[PDB]
């Protein structure tokens, strides 16, 4: 049984500008567990990005958290890019701080 | 805490 | 309230690509406690919580032993399944195993889970009387023959209503400070528009522990589901949850409608209008 990831891309606490924070990157309700998570600013991969110990929920799916340290501001614009074997090409997500 | 035994399918 | 405890086990197999990767990880409610990667600079069972740091190294060596013969036990099934559905040895799969106990208000007993799934389908699960077992399909009838006459239920039931509930009850006084908290959510509600013709009106749930939350929409104190969106409760990163969910308006009309929340750090719903 497969089954496609969910992508919910968020801040850990309300945004203001100039002020740091972290960037989220959840996926859930995903199988198999085999899945790639890029963060983007501006169109590029941050490369120092972290994430939680694979879990799974009572269906089953699998669920991780992606995350990085990050200072928003008005210019730059933030996304999380995911691959799954589900997916034909990778799936863009960009971030809006209001959801 | 863990179980403490060994269960195989 | 009530509480849990659950392990979580998943292992893969990747041929051609080295033997299977084994994650473990342990929670109480909905905060991890312990991790286990069988590629991981340790090779031990790891804290992820401060209170699970009072105990002594007994424990950490006892963990250790018992999580490293789970990871070697899922790598014998990964084979005995791969025989049991007659696949090749080219494909990956998947085993994972869940087990755990639940306690009321009172910390006594309410039900324990064991539970097994194949390629991200149900395999074999003992079911709420501790018992007996369900088998998912023919080859796990396999399984369950085994199991009964080896009567692995009994030292199951066992484990579960003793052995989980005391040391989940520990875990709770251990881990009181915070494990035994209940943070409330810090609600508010947004308004956005595109056009002159319809409003979407957002009700934001945050910095909520524990994940357990309830947020509906109502129009004239009616419970309202249509044209709503309602997000998976989420992680924020720092051991609290967030939720919203939204609804999408007339111009002029969204005063008709209000947002209830419900959750165990709340005295009372709370009610919010735009």
């Amino acid at each position: 049984i497969q089954r496609t990831p969910k992508i919910q891309v968020y801040s850990r606490h309300p945004a203001e500008n100039g002020k740091s924070n972290f960037l989220n990157c959840y996926v859930s309700g995903f199988h198999p567990s085999d899945i790639e998570v890029d963060l983007l600013k501006n169109g590029e991969r941050i490369e120092k990005v972290e994430h939680s110990d694979l879990s799974f929920s009572k269906d089953w799916s699998f669920y991780l958290l992606y995350y990085t340290e990050f200072t928003p501001t008005e210019k730059d614009e933030y996304a999380c890019r995911v691959n799954h074997v589900t997916l034909s090409q990778p799936k863009i997500v960009k971030w809006d701080r209001d959801m | 805490r863990q179980i403490s035994q060994d269960v195989k399918l | 309230g009530s509480h849990s405890m659950r392990y979580f086990f998943t292992s893969v197999s990747r041929p051609g690509r080295g033997e299977p990767r084994f994650i473990a990880v342990g929670y109480v409610d909905d905060t991890q406690f312990v991790r286990f990667d069988s590629d991981a600079a340790s090779q031990r069972m790891e804290p992820r919580a401060p209170w699970i740091e009072q105990e002594g190294p007994e424990y950490w060596d006892g963990e250790t032993r018992k999580v490293k013969a789970h990871s070697q036990t899922h790598r014998v099934d990964l084979g005995t399944l791969r025989g049991y559905y007659n696949q090749s040895e080219a494909g990956s799969h998947t085993v994972q195993r869940m087990y755990g106990c639940d306690v009321g208000s009172d910390w006594r007993f309410l039900r324990g889970y064991h539970q097994y799934a194949y390629d991200g389908k149900d395999y074999i699960a003992l079911k709420e009387d501790l018992r007996s077992w369900t088998a998912a399909d023919m080859a796990a009838q396999t399984t369950k023959h085994k199991w009964e006459a080896a009567h692995v239920a009994e030292q199951l039931r066992a484990y579960l209503e003793g052995t989980c509930v005391e040391w989940l009850r520990r875990y709770l006084e251990n881990g009181k400070e915070t494990l035994q908290r209940t943070d409330a959510p810090k609600t508010h509600m947004t308004h956005h528009a595109v056009s002159d013709h319809e409003a979407t009106l957002r009700c934001w749930a945050l910095s909520f522990y524990p994940a357990e939350i309830t947020l509906t929409w109502q129009r004239d104190g009616e419970d309202q589901t249509q044209d709503t969106e309602l997000v998976e409760t989420r992680p924020a990163g720092d051991g609290t949850f967030q939720k919203w969910a939204a609804v999408v308006v007339p111009s002029g009309q969204e005063q008709r409608y209000t947002c209830h929340v419900q959750h165990e750090g709340l005295p009372k719903p709370l009610t919010l209008r735009w």
